[PDB]
């Protein structure tokens, strides 16, 4: 039946082409938007006729019903609204055409509109038509009153159904918005860096790898701009920042897409003490801006299960890491530095074992670290929490903590048990970096296939001066589904990546 | 020239984000 | 002596960790930037020193001058402006102090500096420092005062060269400008897959890129134009996007393999309206920025003739077929016969006759694009509309309506460069389909420059994209006429480099 309605619609279409009839005309001069219409008017009363007054809108047939021989309706949609189109015989250009155009047009078709304001008796505001023309036929049969696949497979459809999916990725542009007119705001530069690099920096990740042509190597697609962004405070540039398209080949869940979206800035004489002021003024400002209030609904199983209110009313809370996890856990922790060594990685592994948390090779200790946060502290950040002060060992590129040995100056922001921020006062002693570099490519040969290469540029660049700084990044993704209440990133891409069908 | 459409900022006043803030100093009487 | 310069002062920094002076301390409180210190106190008179007032400042020292034992001089750089520092013993915390900063202070190390403002006798702007912090040493000699090591350290070019920094600013206010435009339209500003199982929208030999969960290969977007239409389809009217695009080909003057564009669409526009709209955008963009709808420009670089580039609107217009005939001399095949291969024949013909030359495929497609670049490109100095292309060469434009054979396109050539592409687009799902059949058919023959084509997208049209126009702009090369740049390098932070 989808498959007849297409062939038969197809061969209207083409003796349309056929007769001269023109079904995609070139141009149609629109007067007004179809917002503007309503909002103008809205204030007449029921059977009001403006017949002084003659307007040119457009948008979709979204329902057809006829009344009788003379009269039919069509439901117009656009910008996310309806107008009836009241479409009487007397009242058209001729009843020849009115006949003729009727019989032509079906629901789905982009239409032109010319006619009057008017409201019926019932007191639907309406355009009553003098001259209704066909701009672009839907040939398939137009879905009505659906399954996740399909939505996101054929996006385009899913915004013609469903108003509420135009409205998440609005929350998303101006999220977006937000976000730089605070850096620039603040002096902050604007910048672009490379994202394809002969070796990937600034994240833990499993890089894309594709080949350019004519200067015969590999090349990486970027994890993060980090290094990049660093190198330009050595130059100078006391303020940068970047909302651009990271990279990462892994696996497809309701948090992680192939490529998604961050902001990173770093802020030449700041530390992380000033960037927690700085990231609870932005994300409460955000919140309050887009939302309305402090105070967001979100459901974090989807809408079969119980929803929670997010409160984001700063200041927010702060924990710091291995002390809190001490208390979950009841336990001391062995102390760390930046060497992995057996005898603290063998203790670790022995309480994830005694606490039933998984950890897959390699149990590093870093890695094993992860999980116990996971587990015992990530799970209690409801409202927005910091968790701060990172082992060195898990936070390669992070200053050491000016009074907290084996500790750096770092936090990680959480909201619905899901980090949404990562940040630290950079490292900047070159010899210190390079040591931290050279561990992590050791513990790359040791089965760690997510641990950094050594960036001997950017420790060439470290040894000009790089000036206490402080750096952060942010999950634009992550921001959008926690503002449009969407437990799966697919909700927050115009386009995710799918599994071939 | 093409048909007005009304910015996706909601076209009332342009965007003001609220900023970092200092409290201020007043002098030393001495 | 260079390598003598960083042995020797690497053991000197490692020495001041041993001895527990903390040569990269974590935080110094920068009190005022060097700009509002220079705006502030620039009204001081010669020989003022206010001893009440004491600020904190930061930056690089670029220079170091004694005078005498008890008084030294450092030049402090940062935000593009300068800031001297007059360090005399009598006001320095203590004489044992000032001695031990100044033998640890090396040019090109960055300090912070806590102090008053003051002015020399001879009338320079300083700060008179109570205590001087070293922040984070330079372990190199800084360089004072080819090309490739600018490029490939352009941290050293930004410490250097005052005017790397503005060039970017200028870029920066480009998009930023662009956007509040765009914005202010009605438009939705998007992103799209930058990862596609079929690239599309542009011609250009595409990166591709293995994902192993998958198993699949995948292809790094030419263009996001095809996403963008599907948008429109879905009923966001007016959309657009500044993003990065990829192209797996050669290094030169105006490319680089990953790229800067914005495209834009707009519902119930055609390309009539896109030239008004670009005219109005790009002339309002140079004089926002320089000033002036008159922009300098040296195409050949400073050692060469420089011109004033005229951004007053409207723009020049030139009809690419009646231009080329001008330019010849010669009538060419009227429009509808441009499918022949009579047309392709004559064509050839007149590149050899002109010495027009064209690697194999020799289609007709490529034979125009030679012509045009050698006969009508060149002409482009001002900004200058190209017009009204053939099909043969625009497979996504839509037919012109009332010229035969061609379509409703421009391109938009600044200084004989290409800095716009735009068209009624083509929304006839059956038309598109048979085009991109075309595409593949040439593909499947040999012509690497033909199209992929793309099953979803002629579905999506087949459910009704209104009558629509669409715009790219190469934000890079609007980079460089703005800032007086023939070298794409320029105005990329970290430009790709043969290694
Ligand atoms: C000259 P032409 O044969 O007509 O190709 C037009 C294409 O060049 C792209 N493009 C734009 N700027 C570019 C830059 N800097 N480096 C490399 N490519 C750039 C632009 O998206 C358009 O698709
Ligand atoms: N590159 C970091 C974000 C910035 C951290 C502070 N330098 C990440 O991928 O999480
Ligand atoms: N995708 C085009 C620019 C937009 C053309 C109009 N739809 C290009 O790469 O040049
Ligand atoms: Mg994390
Ligand atoms: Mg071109």
């Amino acid at each position: 039946d989808p498959n007849q309605y297409y062939k038969i619609r197809s061969q209207a279409i083409h003796q349309l082409k056929v007769n001269g009839e023109d079904p995609y005309p070139h141009k149609f001069h629109v007067d007004i938007s179809l917002t503007d219409f309503i909002q103008k008017y809205s204030h007449l009363q029921p059977g009001d006729h403006l017949t002084d007054i003659t307007l040119k809108v457009a948008g979709r047939i979204h329902a057809k019903r006829a009344s009788g021989g003379k009269l039919i309706f069509y439901d117009l949609r656009g910008e996310g609204v309806k107008l009836q189109v009241m479409a009487n015989s007397r009242n058209y250009k001729s009843e020849e055409e009115f006949i003729h155009i009727n019989n032509k047009l079906r629901r789905g078709d982009i239409i032109g509109v010319q006619g009057n304001p008017g409201k019926t008796k019932k007191g639907e505001l309406s355009i009553i038509p003098y001259e209704i023309t066909l701009l672009s036929p839907c040939l398939h049969m137009l879905p009505h009153l659906k399954d996740k696949e399909t939505r996101y497979r054929q996006r385009y459809l899913d915004l013609i159904l469903n108003d509420f999916v135009r409205q998440k990725f609005i929350i998303r542009s101006k999220i977006i918005t937000y976000i730089r007119s605070f850096l620039d705001e603040l002096g902050f530069l604007e910048i672009e860096t490379p994202m394809m690099n002969i070796i990937p920096g600034g994240a833990v990740a499993k890089p894309f790898i594709t080949y350019h042509n004519e200067l015969d190597m590999n090349l990486y697609m970027r994890i993060a701009p980090e290094l990049y962004h660093k190198m330009l405070v050595v130059g100078g540039i006391d303020r940068v920042y970047e909302i651009g398209r990271q990279f990462r080949n892994e696996g497809i869940d309701l948090t992680h897409n192939p490529e998604f979206t961050t902001c990173e800035f770093y802020m030449a004489y700041a530390d992380y003490h000033d960037l927690m002021e700085i990231t609870e003024k932005m994300v409460s400002g955000m919140v309050k801006h887009i939302t309305g209030s402090y105070k967001v609904t979100y459901h974090p199983d989807g809408p079969e299960g119980q929803a929670y209110d997010v409160d984001f009313t700063p200041p927010f809370r702060r924990i710091n890491m291995v002390e809190e996890l001490e208390k979950a856990l009841g336990m001391k922790l062995p102390e760390t530095n930046l060497f992995e060594t057996e005898e603290t990685r063998k203790i670790l592994d022995d309480i994830c074992v005694a606490k039933a948390v998984e950890c897959p090779p390699p149990r590093t200790t870093a890695r094993l670290l992860d999980k116990l946060v996971g587990e015992f502290l990530e799970v209690t950040c409801i409202n927005p929490t910091f968790i701060c002060d990172h082992p060195q060992i898990m936070s390669p590129l992070a200053k050491w903590h000016r009074s907290k040995e084996g500790l750096t100056e770092r936090f990680e922001l959480f909201v619905m048990k899901k980090e949404i921020c990562n940040a630290y006062t950079e490292l900047n002693d070159p010899m210190r970096q390079r040591q931290l570099f050279e561990e992590q490519a050791k513990a790359k040969a040791a089965g760690d296939d997510e641990a950094m290469f050594i960036d001997e540029n950017f420790c060439t660049a470290l040894e000009y001066g790089l000036p206490p700084t402080a750096g952060w990044g942010m999950g634009i993704d992550r921001v959008a589904m926690f503002l449009t209440d969407s437990n799966n990133i697919k909700e927050v891409l115009l386009f995710p990546a799918m599994k071939p069908e | 020239p093409m048909y007005q459409v009304k910015p996706y900022h909601g076209g009332g006043a342009p965007l003001r984000v609220e900023l970092p803030t200092c409290m201020y100093r007043l002098p030393n009487v001495h």
